[PDB]
């Protein structure tokens, strides 16, 4: 029983950001939803919420610009934020209050996995991906709109020993990321060791084999 | 508005720690909660209504407080307790509710020297006129590591960046990846490449290298 | 409700349904809206053991259960300190709503009696609810709000009837003074009406005389229904509800 | 009986089963033979409403319910005049057998305590019956007589536990003085053990301390079982039973 | 319906509910309106034994069971002469309405397939009903019409799956040729959907491929649901229904 | 068993009880011991889906269920390859015991008929079991083995009766030739007798004519019970059981 | 739901070994029990069992000397072995067959924790226990009839990092054992670090504190 | 009577292994099972009736066979798969049933030098005229370690014993405790005491010592 966010991932300034949150089984009848924001490096800030009675509550600043709504015909909750600006770049979460209160933060029992939103003037760009010679690893480089990047190895069957590193800005203003595993020398070849990569902000999916 | 203290703390596996949260006003009617956020994940509720433990949470955690001042306390640090912690509370109905600033908890454990590797630029980079050389440190402790880059014994400066995992849920160590960027026209200028880790768990600098061809 | 009709679509704007969590938000108890933020109900619906407020909701007047729900959240529960079981007394409780209610042509508060009112026999009184329609019979799947007009009995005549066919010595008071008796073999509250209001029309105004509390089965001979007598508890109610 | 073993084939020669008519003579309540013509039992098994004696039978000690029955008829039922519900008190009753019983190596009377006995904590006490083995679980189709040794609590410590997790004000006494507390979360009486004896071995002799009366579910935390305290009623018992 | 949503308020204008008399006109089976005076349904809902027509009613498309009912009377029941049990075949029946129905923007007939249609796998097919939502779970008290899109299987692949985990010899055909298979462990019809239509969108037009007939429980592994194959019975249907 | 007495303590030494694991080893089906290592029973008690043998036990003749049990383990289950449902036929199965049984004055095998026997009407036949005593009535808590003498019908007369009050066309054979009919509105097998033996006394010897298989309720008008005809399956039985 | 063995732990030659096995909830009705033996360094050997029907089965050699029995009045199964000799020294287990077969080994689903039995002429002797100076540890020495030895630290509250070593024969023919933990230097004193020891073959219970 | 093969095997974390069991006769009717025994514990059933997986067992294990020959196979070695494994089967009813000899499975992992400690005899030993000096190796790999004892540079011989844990459920390393026995009259003869581990993960012998007082 879980929530899922959805959102555009990348937006330009002055558009309106729209987010949705969907409940995967059981209805929503009887429950409140709140929207929480986490700017990079900051802690958590509260946007607002809607009670089980359909009353909406908004934090101090959000009242000027935010609307929260529910559509029982779609099993969805929706957040809309007008006139977005760069300072709105954050991870956004939806969470449930089991008491149905519209404005409380002490008992958020169930959370979505979060959605990251970037406000920027730039274009998206798809990444390049290169193998790294066998420890062994894989590298993905120079992409932009970073958050929805995902790495997986042998369709994920190499569940174990996989590290992955925080992306860093190249001086070119583009992000790069690396993925690594440690393995016994005999396991070489024995395993397929496929680096699989996708970057949702450019609809990109790509794959590569690793070898010496 | 609330304060949470300390902003950070660092304690040994097995040990006990406490975290405090205070307010100018008083929570409405026992409306205060504690959340655990691990790196790369949504927050998890631990304690609600001052003291009720969430199901499936191990009874290491406990909490208590008095309307204006509240404490979260562990009985014994495990490795996966590495996280940030937040208080949250509500001071009325319909209005003033907020989170605290958060607290970062570090596990301390047996020191370990980094496992060191180095890698040449692979094919497709050279086919694009770019290059990047990767040097890697694993499962070390503490974080105080410094890597010099040296190329044909010419100490390098700038042109390089580092990234570090959060501390592991299970081993409580971490890995660091360092990379030196280069053009193809400068990669061909020099043949022998080395990186040299300094770490508090080493008696000296130790160099690991390869050479171009 | 045993006997009685379906209720007109504008006749008891103060009726409340209490819902418990499960596979659906099931009705289990009644109440009445006495102030825009307060519901009056029976203690045995919510105590004596403490309940998680996550599991409870209030639903205001609607002609049919479940059809168009708007579940209100509850901020606090208050049970009379002297309650342990219904037969002993003090079966009365208060719910405080999280959010206040807009009074409207569909939803309006009932009025509490002055402490001097006694409700002697012969008055016109009604009880309303969504409880069972006969001794083991659930209310059928459309679930309309039902109503019935009941008679009132003096306490001593009621206490005497409860001694008929019982081993209890007739010195031992069964019906206490904080209680009230109503109904007969054709007309009664039943299971799931508990906590609902009993109202009487006095001098043109509807007053809540009682709260559905307990009885020895539904519509059984010589067993009138027992109601918590609201006038006995006015001082306790006005310590929380803003008059 | 929650917890505990099955019972030796010679260990409680005073245990009684009460049977109600239906498709078969079903067990519904316990008792103890205290005199060759008198059975001691709980009031709530037989009252407060009067019962037709045609519908009732007594069965003496047998290892397995139903397998070899010899149903005794009952001549008279006596319920304590002050009983209406268990939580209020006086939950005690007497059955007078039509025909007296031959005392035998299989069937012998239990002894009642002297009025001065208090049964302080630490004594060795047992309760025995054919009731449910867990909170919703019927005793399985062979139906052996079960037994369990329970702990005893002082009344004030028991009353305090009943206030944990309840709205009841802790000035309001729940466990009265005509009552006694025993058991814990691993070991208790349960449904269908009601009316059965609680016995303690004092100075080598078995005395009946109590009668299974009521409780808030079986083996629940901070809810010990409540027993009617036999010493409180000796004067009433000896007004009918020939000492 | 296991899995799937609530249905839009204009998506299956041909859906029918069958009602049986009792304490209320309870839903027990589905059907589809195929002609302004004829309903198509499953034989095992109404036979093999003859029923009194006094006990039966038809209710046309409504979003929620019971809330706004208009019970139509039935003039005649026709069951296929070769039906005795579902697993053997010919599980198909016709109801003739007493009064014809006004076709309207809320109520319109489904179209029957041409005899040449086979419905190969990969087609888009749905089943709709008011039946249980999980293996032992009744549809909750608001009672909305549910829908789910199911996959189709070839008969021989379906017959093979029914032999997995069974003692039946795999020469013995279970799924006959007058039958059709659909569904999987996440998506199925269930109890109380029986007799309902299975429809597929072919060349923009909705055609009724099947009737919910039988299966080994709901959503169980290797047990797809079995449907009566409508094309197999067209000649029998057109002997009564005016084409 | 509907009608009939209880059984003498030495009259059907071949009767078997099948037990399923749970809160206790509950009786669910009958059988007969036909060889010191083989039990004959109905297919629908154990198939068509495969069962874990951990969940099954056999109990030999005893006067009262559960009272003194000695549960035998089962080594193998064999179901006739042509069985899917009872109404279609081949409702017959074999259990192979892990350990062989000592034939004794309390336990002896029944004899199977020669392939030429027809069992015409008028013969003296009995059916025995621990099944329900009436249409919804469980056998009471002592659980004696019951017996009743039934009449026999010719198949064509039985098939005709099953067509009375049914929509089924009377060309469509309901009672197949591998089946046999017995009983009437006063005397029948019922639920939980399934798999039990039907025996007839021919020339002084008891022969098993049939196995309790299926029927349209218990003791209903024009619905005799249907039994699997043992002579039809002798060649299949003797492929596993050492004659 | 579990089995428990019981036994004497130490016996002399020519006595009869008795073992019992008890089922802790649910009855035994319907179930078989088998007895399995494991000599030191060997694998597993089967002694015998009793079926749900109360039929007893014995391996080839056991038929001369063994009896298996059940007592429903005590919820117990019992093994008796006559004329024991040193070669009978082993761990003994009781295990359940859920099919109720008296002589099968392919589906022993539920096992007792085992009981160790030593056949010897010697006397039992209680151990001495000494602390070891703070890594820190504890040592127990020169005891005999070894198997039922148990070590626990701070009533067991030091659940973590505790190692314990296989006992070794001293040349004196007596066993010794050691217990160790690694801890941060600051945790010293902070914790009680109590070594608790008991040796059931001498009814002995003893405790000690550790300090520098 | 049955054989099981191989008697031992040694494979890397992540990898796949197989174990075989064979017989002179054929199992009665699929009556064959596989058990896992860890050090210091009763056996656990894994597979029964040739191929049915026990509940709660991870689907890494699989098994198959043909009346006379059977195989148990892992999909991927975890650390806790360290154990012995046995086949068992029955060839009739009431008679011939037996276990196999068993197979021992070793996890291979990143080598690690031993963590070394040494300890003086404590009080109560000296009060009994006995002594014992403990030297300790932890979490090393492989098992090939050798410890010399040296006292006042006098190489010791005999008079010493070693004990080793089984490989850990979770770290898959092990610890070894070595002890040198002595009388009080010989403990007082010598002042400086040393133990010196040789291990395949060391560039040299490394000595750790203390001195008497």
């Amino acid at each position: 029983v879980q929530l899922v966010e959805s959102g555009p991932g990348c937006v330009k300034p002055s558009e309106t950001l729209s987010l949705t949150c969907t409940v995967s089984r059981f209805s929503l009848i009887g429950y409140a939803i709140t929207w929480i924001r986490q700017p990079p490096g900051k802690g958590l800030e509260w946007i607002g919420g809607i009670s089980s009675a359909a009353t909406t509550f908004y934090s101090s600043w959000a009242k000027s610009r935010v609307t929260i709504s529910v559509d029982t015909s779609k099993n969805q909750f929706s957040l809309k934020l007008s006139s977005v600006t760069a300072a709105d770049t954050a991870v956004y979460y939806c969470a449930r209050d089991p008491r149905g209160y519209g404005a409380a933060l002490d008992r958020l029992d169930l959370w979505g996995q979060g959605t990251c939103v970037t406000v920027s003037s730039f274009s998206t760009k798809g990444p390049s991906v290169f193998p790294l010679a066998p420890a062994l690893g894989c590298l993905v480089k120079d992409y932009f709109c970073e958050c929805p990047v995902t790495v997986s190895w042998n369709s994920g069957a190499l569940t174990s020993g996989v590290h992955t590193f925080p992306a860093v800005l190249q001086s070119s203003g583009l992000y790069s990321l690396s993925s690594v595993v440690t393995v016994p020398s005999s396991s070489l070849g024995t395993q397929t060791y496929i680096c699989n990569v996708n970057h949702k902000p450019s609809n990109t999916k790509v794959d590569k084999k690793v070898e010496p | 508005q609330m304060t949470q203290s300390p902003s950070s703390l660092s304690a040994s596996v097995g040990d006990r720690v406490t975290i405090t949260c205070q307010s100018i006003k008083s929570v409405y009617n026992n409306r205060l909660g504690w959340y655990q956020q691990k790196c790369g994940k949504a927050p998890k509720l631990l304690i609600y209504e001052t003291s009720i433990l969430t199901s499936g949470v191990p009874s290491r955690f406990s909490g208590s407080g008095s309307g204006t001042d509240f404490t979260l306390t562990i009985s014994s640090l495990q490795c996966e307790d590495f996280a940030t912690y937040y208080c949250a509370g509500g001071f009325d109905r319909s209005g003033d509710t907020t989170f605290g600033q958060g607290t970062k908890v570090e596990i301390k454990r047996t020191v370990a020297a980094p496992s060191v590797f180095i890698f040449p630029p692979s094919d497709e980079q050279l086919k694009s006129g770019t290059a990047s050389v990767v040097c890697l440190l694993n499962n070390f402790y503490p974080r105080e590591a410094k890597v010099q880059w040296k190329v044909d014994n010419a100490l390098q400066s700038g042109n390089s960046q580092e990234s570090v995992t959060c501390q592991d849920s299970k081993d409580c160590t971490y890995s660091l990846s360092s990379t030196l960027t280069l053009s193809k026209a400068d990669y061909e200028k020099h043949k022998v490449y080395a990186c040299e880790v300094t770490h508090q768990g080493l008696s000296s600098p130790v160099t690991k290298s390869f050479n171009r061809g | 409700i045993v006997g009685g009709q379906e209720a007109p679509r504008s006749k008891w704007p103060w009726q409340v349904s209490l819902r418990v969590h499960g596979p659906y938000w099931m009705h289990f108890c009644g109440g009445s809206l006495i102030h825009p933020q307060w519901v009056l109900t029976a203690a045995h619906c919510v105590g004596p053991d403490v309940k998680d407020l996550a599991a409870l909701r209030v639903q205001l007047r609607e002609q049919h259960l479940y059809y168009q729900d708007q579940l209100l959240p509850v901020s606090r529960i208050i049970v009379h300190p002297q309650f342990y079981t219904a037969q002993i007394g003090a079966d009365i409780a208060l719910l405080e709503l999280e959010e206040p209610v807009n009074v409207s042509s569909h939803v309006h508060t009932v009025t509490l009696p002055p402490a001097s009112e006694t409700f002697p026999p012969g008055m016109p009184c009604w009880v309303t609810g969504w409880g069972d329609v006969d001794n083991d019979e659930r209310l059928p799947p459309p679930f309309p709000l039902k109503q019935v007009k009941v008679p009132i009995m003096e306490n001593h005549i009621c206490d005497a009837k409860y001694h008929l066919g019982a081993y209890t010595g007739d010195d031992v008071r069964i019906v206490r003074d904080d209680m009230l008796c109503a109904g007969n073999t054709r007309r009664d509250s039943c299971q799931g009406d508990s906590g609902g209001p009993l109202v009487c029309k006095v001098n043109g105004t509807w007053l809540q005389a009682g709260v559905v509390s307990w009885g020895e089965g539904c519509a059984q001979p010589n067993r009138p229904g027992i109601y918590t007598r609201v006038t006995y508890y006015l001082d306790w109610i006005h310590h929380y509800v803003p008059k």
